[PDB]
């Protein structure tokens, strides 16, 4: 029946709170979950984890990871987690610019794909920003 | 003779003769314009024959890039020529392949081709046609020997005979207004059938010499 | 009319061949 | 037979005309 | 009269058996072809020159059937 | 008589049979289109010009038809 | 007398495979353009007008066959 | 005989290929649309008008084969 | 007695195709909505509107049908 | 005489088109219902009465056909 | 005479039909039922339940085709 | 006369048919049946029971077919 | 003569299609059986007995059809 | 006569189709079966014979259709 | 006369079929041997040996239609 | 003559049952190697330089039935 | 007159029927070979040699066709 | 009269149907081909022999098609 939600990063957990409504985008689009969800393990990727809880829906970065959303469960495993207005949008935006300035300079390969890698990571954490 | 091919052949077969003469006519280190295509196609045998044929690709070099600009100047001749208003009682005016005859020409030449490899290279006594691998192959070698001439004519003679006749059948009804696509079609896959029979020459002769 | 449209965008097509040769053999000399 | 004749003109006509032009 | 009539119904029916193909034969290179665009934003023009090299290629067996029931239709040489 | 009841049930068929097969690709092609085109934003503008150049491509199978069935129905010799 | 009687039955036929091909397309279409919306929820602005421009090159593509068999229902210039 | 009796066999065959080809259409793209909702179910908003406007996209086709069948057993301008 | 014929074997195809169709259609629409409902009953009863609307349009095909065989059978316009 | 032979065919080919369509049908979307049973017992009771009225719904699919062909058999007013 | 000669070939075809789409139904039915099963090894009963329903909606399909048939060749009202 | 001939046609159609369909039904079933013995081995005892009910409910239908052909070849009621 | 012809003609028919059916239902079942036993290749008795029933439940419905058709042949009540 | 016409005609028929129902059954039987044997190398002393058994099953659907080309060429009781 | 030329078209026709259905299946059983060489090359005379037998049962499908082709052309017992 | 009929009956319908196959061919093939330019990009010519030697193999294919047409209607060695 | 018409169209329809099978077979029992070649590349020469023994056994299965339709052609027992 | 009209009805029927498997077959074969090769680009100069000569053992199957519909355009034994 009800779930909780118990985000955990290698160092700690950031969140304990039984939830209702969570929606994590995932690398095949997004998956939506209610209260007992069947048992279920959701590849996650770099996408912004808004969170309604009933009266508000706040928006949470997080950077990759995995998921389980088995009973009464949600489990997710990410490399780190922030919620989206922890983090200031012109600091934020300036570092989305920064970022596809270094995918400019970035003509290797290593070095593109983890560009590519920061980039991404750095454009959803303006998107958690100024939302 | 089976004159309605051999007279517009006749003029195709001068223009071959003196793109003999364009070699022997310019020397250019660096080719500009028009013989840069020249060497183009030279290095299009030389990836044709090293990927397909083996070793002794360069002695036939001169057998495959014949066929290739032959099938590529009777295009020419078949669809870029303007010959709207040309008139022959003998027949229609399209092509030298409009005859069966060339393509079983060049599918008796290309056999012959790999039958001097294999049995030159390797024995006299046997080739690939003798049952080595499994001595109940004998189907195989009478079906094979016997469909790849004929057959591998009949992979390009088909199309280009084909679009030779349909551009009159469809000039008969409608203007050179519609089928203009029908000609563009035509252009783009009369070269690479050229480029089939080559390659198919070349895997045969790489079949004779492995 | 039409035959004359051929012929021009049948050039054009020459053309884009011949620069395109050109510029490998802007390679090989370079 | 008539086909095979003119097969076999066209197989040395190719023959003359190829060599002489793709070796030089 | 008889000929005439067989000769307009195979008008109708080369187009009529011929065109079945061609249709999802587009549809479905051109579905991996816009998947493959997806994919990646690079590859697009690599992927459209050998989509529209087959779309042309496929267009023409169409084509055939085109002007076969053309030549059914006016240019016969049995009616 | 007999051959305008001939050439009738040929261009009926002809139309029908010739949008049978694009009928079929169409749906394909753009379906896969309209999966990929939700992926990546930037290359939509580019995807939109292919999608619509392929189905004009298929669309061109039943437009041949539709040639077929005018040239039968009102451009008729035979009848 | 004949014409006209084989005039019905090729419109019938006609309009019969024109609904039989596009339908199956028009599924898949829509089918997988509503999937790429259930995927991304912000597809929305995004696939629509694809989606019905898709949609409505496919309604051309059997409005042939249907002008064709109304066509030969009215617009019978033999009988 | 011939009129009236060939004429309802067309009919009959109209309103039925109406029904074969968008049935099978709309039955996988209003079941790709329902898995869309199960998936996200909350993006019903963006789910209703499109699966809407693609099951009377679908529901055209046959429309199609009922108004000729209406012109078929009452507007026949031929009997 | 040759009217009266024909229209019968009209109206029994017509309903024939008509319920071939949407057969699978509504097959795979229902089959594709109970699975997600079932690995996620969250929007059951919110997804059981556009279930049935989504049966209503697939009825709909099937019901133009049997209201035309319906007036092939009772009320002939030609008997 | 005639009448009464005609009928017999529309009545079963009706029937027999109208088993063959839905048939598969109940099979995909009932498969697709006690596979997901599985998923979550919990609900599979309150998933059964999706499963009910779309199994109705597709009844009706037959059930049409059938009085169709009881129609073709019993009250036929051309008999 | 000829009625009851022309009225078995129907009822075969009848019988014929409504045995083929039952049963491709029930098997993909039956398959994912037991593809449930072996996802949960307790819930089989429970499984088996709507299993029975299924069946026993998919079978009515049949044995409508089959009251007809009894109707036609044993209580044939018209001979 | 024609009574015999029809009615053994019929017969043979019929067993022909009856016997096509079921079958593929019934190997789409049983090879469900199998893979799912193979992944979750503890379920035997339930499988078997299942499996061969659903079964049974696949060959009704042929059992159909069957007798409706020994009936209108032994005990024919108009010959 | 007809009669003769006709039970012959009957018994081919019904051989034919009797023999297909249960080729592609044997086919798919013992595919996915060896995959199964593949998958678990500790319980191949306990996976032969299955196998072996659901097997002959599929012969039998071959059986049918040549028992209907022997008595076409040989045991025949109408000639 | 007609009275060869027909058997020899059946037993043509017969034999094709009991050729073209096992042979895609044995074919993904087959397919499967040798995919096993790669997949577990322990296997194949068990493999081969739950394959060879469930072939001579298959075999068994076409020995049918076999014996019936034979006893209607040779010996019928109809010459 | 008559009797020959349908024994021939019977052969024709049988052999057809005979070569369709063995071809997909030997092909599947070919392509899923080939594909489970992937795992090891050491396991190629297990894949061998095993579909090489298995297609000796496929051939014998084929020379069945084939040996059937023979007795009706050249051991013709009924000209 | 009626070798008029014929002769153009076969003219028309040769080229139409060629295009089918090579049309679903065309299709797959340019698809896969669409979506493998876009996967590497750089191997586009190693994938065009293929698909193009099995397109003109396939082109063949369709070419040998425009050739039987095309000697069929002008070089016609019988009319 | 009608022996040689029926022998004559039975040799076309021979081998026009018989290439369909293996023309399916041979290319995906190739396919999977090639993808089985892209893991292990030295391993071609053996996957190349079950798929060379396959093909021999595949090209049998329509040469088999095509020595029934020569010894219909010139080797004939009948003219 | 009617063994030249058979002939060539023959002769167009078969090179119609002999492109029918190759033709989807080579493109099964040409792109799972094609995908290895663009999933390994390296094993490419040895997938190309394999591809075109099951090129070769495919287009046979059409070769055999052209050449017995050549027989009987040219060396026809019968007319």
């Amino acid at each position: 029946m009800t779930l909780n939600l118990c985000v955990l990063t290698p160092n700690r957990s950031i969140w304990n709170s039984e939830v209702k409504e969570i929606i994590l985008s995932t690398n095949s689009g997004q998956i939506g979950v209610l209260p007992n969800h069947a048992p279920t393990a959701t590849a996650v990727d770099i996408g912004i984890l808004r969170i309604r809880l009933n009266d508000q829906w706040l928006t949470l970065a997080l950077m990759g990871g995995f998921a389980r959303i088995g009973n009464n469960e949600i489990t997710i495993l990410v490399n780190d987690a922030e919620r989206g207005s922890d983090i200031d949008p012109q600091e934020a935006q300036q570092t989305l610019e920064i970022a596809e300035a270094n995918l400019r300079k970035a003509e290797g390969k290593r070095q593109k794909i983890e560009a590519n890698l920061a980039l991404r990571r750095a454009r959803t954490r303006v998107e958690a920003s100024n939302t | 003779i089976h004159g309605q091919v051999l007279i517009t052949s006749w003029v195709v077969i001068a223009i071959l003769l003196g793109s003999a003469a364009i070699a022997v006519r310019s020397p250019q280190t660096i080719p500009t314009g028009g013989q840069n295509f020249f060497e183009y196609v030279l290095e299009f045998i030389r990836d044709v024959s090293k990927t397909q044929i083996g070793e002794e690709y360069r002695p036939w070099v001169p057998f495959i890039g014949t066929m290739f600009l032959f099938i590529f100047v009777s295009n020419w001749s078949g669809a870029l020529l303007p010959w709207k208003i040309i008139q022959l009682p003998h027949g229609e005016l399209a092509a030298p392949t409009n005859d069966i005859n060339t393509t079983v020409a060049l599918a008796l030449l290309t056999s012959v081709a790999y039958f001097y490899a294999g049995l030159t290279k390797k024995g006299l006594g046997y080739f690939g046609k003798y049952i080595q691998p499994t001595p109940i192959l004998l189907p195989i070698n009478i079906l094979e020997d016997f469909t790849k001439p004929l057959s591998l004519s009949f992979r390009l003679f088909g199309n280009i005979l084909a679009d030779e006749l349909v551009v009159v059948v469809l000039v008969s009804l409608v203007p050179l207004v519609v089928p203009i696509p029908v000609m563009f079609l035509g252009l783009f896959t009369s070269g690479i059938q050229a480029l089939i029979f080559a390659t198919l020459a070349a895997a045969y002769i790489g079949e004779s010499l492995e | 009319n039409l035959s004359v449209v051929l012929g021009v965008l049948i050039f054009f097509g020459k053309g884009v061949l011949s620069d395109l040769l050109d510029n490998r053999k802007q390679r090989i000399l370079n | 037979l008539t086909l095979p004749i003119i097969m076999a003109e066209f197989l040395f006509l190719m023959f003359a005309l190829d060599k002489i032009y793709y070796t030089p | 009269p008889l000929i005439a009539a067989a000769s307009v119904i195979a008008a109708g029916l080369a187009v009529g058996l011929a065109s079945i193909g061609p249709g999802v034969g587009q549809g479905t290179a051109a579905g991996q072809a816009v998947e493959g665009i997806a994919r990646q934003p690079e590859a697009e023009g690599k992927i459209r020159g050998t989509l529209l090299l087959s779309l042309a290629f496929m267009e023409a067996l169409t084509i055939y059937g085109l002007v076969v029931a053309l030549a059914l239709l006016f240019a016969n040489p049995f009616v």
